[PDB]
């Protein structure tokens, strides 16, 4: 399942699950993704 | 000094010291410094 | 405390009408600054001569 | 009107000023009378400007430190700003200019004589008016250079562009909230205001100033641009105009309050009942917003 | 009904200015001295005037300071009175207790 | 559940600077005076300029000092108000007692 | 103070007499001073207007934060009833 973690994007309920799980807005979530992987040029997550 | 200046050049219409440096309100302070500007000006016109 | 208020206000009133005012130094610095600029121009003229 | 009264009342109560304190500043009454203080201004500008040439220097600029000498605790730049504002507003029963003013001083005025030409009244007004504007700078506590920007180009603070800078309760509280915003920026404030002078000020830069994520600001400006405002927000003026900044900032405050991204705020405002009369939002869309 | 003294009013002080102005320039004199000699004489006089100026200024500011000082001492000496009486009432309280 | 007011905030103050620059050098004049005489003349003038300098500086620093003094008396005169209201509420407390 | 000594007339004196040095007069001066400080910041404008017959109702109104009409109606009411020093439009705001 591809999950859109782009800063400026509304995504699947999955993004929302990540947000409740971490208690984070779209923005800080995007920074978080950038700390996860600096090579991820687009906001996609493998979901694994 | 203004008068002897008005003598050294034929110009008698020279007005280089104007009332009034002394002021009623205030001690009359800065009267002197203001005068020495008037004198400095006179010396400038004279030398040029 | 009531006395103290009348104390402080009294001191404050002094600051108002004491000869050395806020205003006095405002005019004093204003004028002396104007004269200081003009006098700088005249003295630099001398130095150039 | 109710909204206006509510806002200003709440603001005065917030900042501890009575209505009267505000009236003496906003309003254009200007009681004409020869006070000793005004007599003193007129004296200092009279003996001060005895020799003036329109060619050699600007009137206002030569005049500035002299009126700054009469008003309590104002610097020279302050005084000049006050004069520009004065000439823009024309405060008198007879419209006043530093030029008309100086004309009357050199023409009809004589120091230490009680009797004078009734025109003095118009001029007396001018003087108290200067003092008034002085208060506005001190009262709101704006950055000196900023105050100067305000009087020189009120345009960047959302003004008509064809009008003299606003002297209104609304504009005064704006000035206060702007000053407070600058102070919130703190040390970075010089860099920020400087950048706001040119079009240098951008998101990501204001971001570094307010310690917020750059993407938050960028998303906020986007979302402000997308939705229509009373003053619209466009990429070109998002950070050149203060009003666009205040708007985009408001987007930030709302989003940070609901603990959500601007993205969510867009869905929320999308749920407006009259706006969605055209395309009725999905139940599933409501579930999404709920999530 | 329980009476409430309501607020304490603040006190106000008046800020009033003196205005004095002069004509004033006195009629010039023609001096038998050449221009530079009078220039430097009047220069000397002006420095002596300014010197008097700053000296006079110092005198006033120091006067104002000694005054403020006197007020401070007087009014503190007045507060200590009521303080003394306060103390009299607290020892009275200890006797009641 | 018990509401907790949380962590009173700090205040921020703005540090901003002025920039002013000048051309500024005026066109020189040719004096009929020999070098040493004009040298000492400009010397005299410059000494008077520095003098205006130190007097002007003193004036500014003292201006600022009177400002600080005025600020103090005002803000203190404001604090005594609330302290006064406090005293009245504590005597109100004594009446409750 | 200078105004009082120069024109004691304006503080209800005989006009042909020396300015008063009595306990009553002292309290007059005090209530005057307290009144002036009540005017506060506008006091210079007020006193300046009091110098001429320039001082009016409607203007003292802007000074004391009171309604202009209140002072004007007050003047009317003072002028109609008889007082020990009577009040007429000409002397209502020039004489203290």
């Amino acid at each position: 399942e591809e999950i859109d973690l782009n800063s400026g994007s509304t995504g699947d309920w999955r993004k929302t699950i990540l947000k409740r799980a971490f208690n984070i807005d779209d923005v800080s979530l995007f920074r978080l993704l950038k700390i996860t992987d600096h090579d991820n040029k687009d906001g996609k997550i493998k979901n694994n | 000094a203004e008068q002897a200046y008005r003598w050294e050049l034929n110009d008698d219409s020279a007005r280089f010291i104007k009332p009034g440096a002394w002021q009623g309100t205030y001690a009359g302070l800065l009267a002197g410094e203001t005068l020495m500007l008037s004198l400095a000006q006179m010396e400038d016109a004279h030398l040029k | 405390l009531k006395t103290q208020q009348e104390q402080t206000q009294s001191q404050l009133a002094f600051l108002q009408r004491k000869f050395s005012n806020q205003a006095l130094y405002n005019w004093l610095r204003g004028r002396l600054a104007a004269i200081y600029f003009q006098f700088y121009d005249l003295a630099v003229a001398r130095c150039l001569m | 009107l109710i909204r206006k009264l509510n806002t200003i009342t709440s603001w005065l109560h917030t900042q501890k000023w009575s209505v009267f304190q505000l009236f003496i500043m906003t309003s254009t009454s200007y009681n004409k009378t020869l006070t000793p203080e005004i007599k003193n201004l007129l004296d200092t500008v009279y003996h001060g400007l005895q020799g003036f040439d329109k060619d050699k220097a600007d009137l206002l600029h030569v005049m500035a430190p002299y009126i700054a000498a009469t008003l309590q605790l104002s610097s020279e730049n302050v005084a000049h700003s006050v004069l520009l504002w004065a000439d823009k507003l024309q405060p008198g029963d007879g419209a006043m200019t530093a030029e008309k003013f100086w004309d009357w001083l050199n023409t009809k005025y004589t120091p230490g004589s009680s009797e004078a030409v009734e025109t003095q009244e118009h001029i007396v007004q001018y003087c108290q008016a200067l003092a008034q504007l002085e208060m506005v700078y001190h009262s709101t506590g704006i950055n000196e250079n900023a105050f100067r920007l305000f009087v020189t180009k009120p345009e960047m603070f959302g003004a008509a562009t064809g009008a003299a800078p606003a002297h209104d309760a609304l504009s005064l509280i704006m000035l206060t909230r702007f000053a407070d915003w600058v102070n919130a920026l703190g040390e970075k404030a010089s860099s920020v205001l400087a950048a706001f002078e040119a079009n240098s000020l951008t998101a990501e830069q204001l971001a570094d100033a307010m310690n917020l994520d750059a993407n938050l600001l960028l998303q906020a400006s986007i979302q402000a641009q997308n939705h229509q405002h009373l003053p619209p927000v466009t990429p070109e003026n998002a950070f050149s105009c203060w009003t666009s900044i205040n708007t985009i900032l408001q987007w930030v405050n709302v989003a940070q309050q609901l603990n959500v991204a601007p993205q969510g705020v867009s869905a929320l405002v999308g749920l407006d009942y009259i706006q969605s009369m055209k395309e009725t939002p999905t139940y599933a869309q409501w579930e999404n917003a709920a999530g | 009904i329980y009476a409430t003294p309501a607020d304490p009013k603040a006190l106000l002080s008046a800020a009033v200015a003196t205005s004095q102005g002069g004509g004033k320039l006195p009629e010039s004199f023609m001096s038998l001295w050449r221009f530079p000699h009078m220039l430097e004489n009047a220069r000397g006089m002006v420095s002596q005037l300014t010197q008097f100026g700053s000296t006079l200024q110092n005198i006033i500011e120091r006067q104002d300071a000694e005054a403020l000082n006197a007020l401070l001492q007087n009014q503190a000496a007045e507060l200590i009175l009521t303080n003394l009486s306060i103390q009299d009432k607290t020892i009275e309280e200890l006797d009641a207790e």
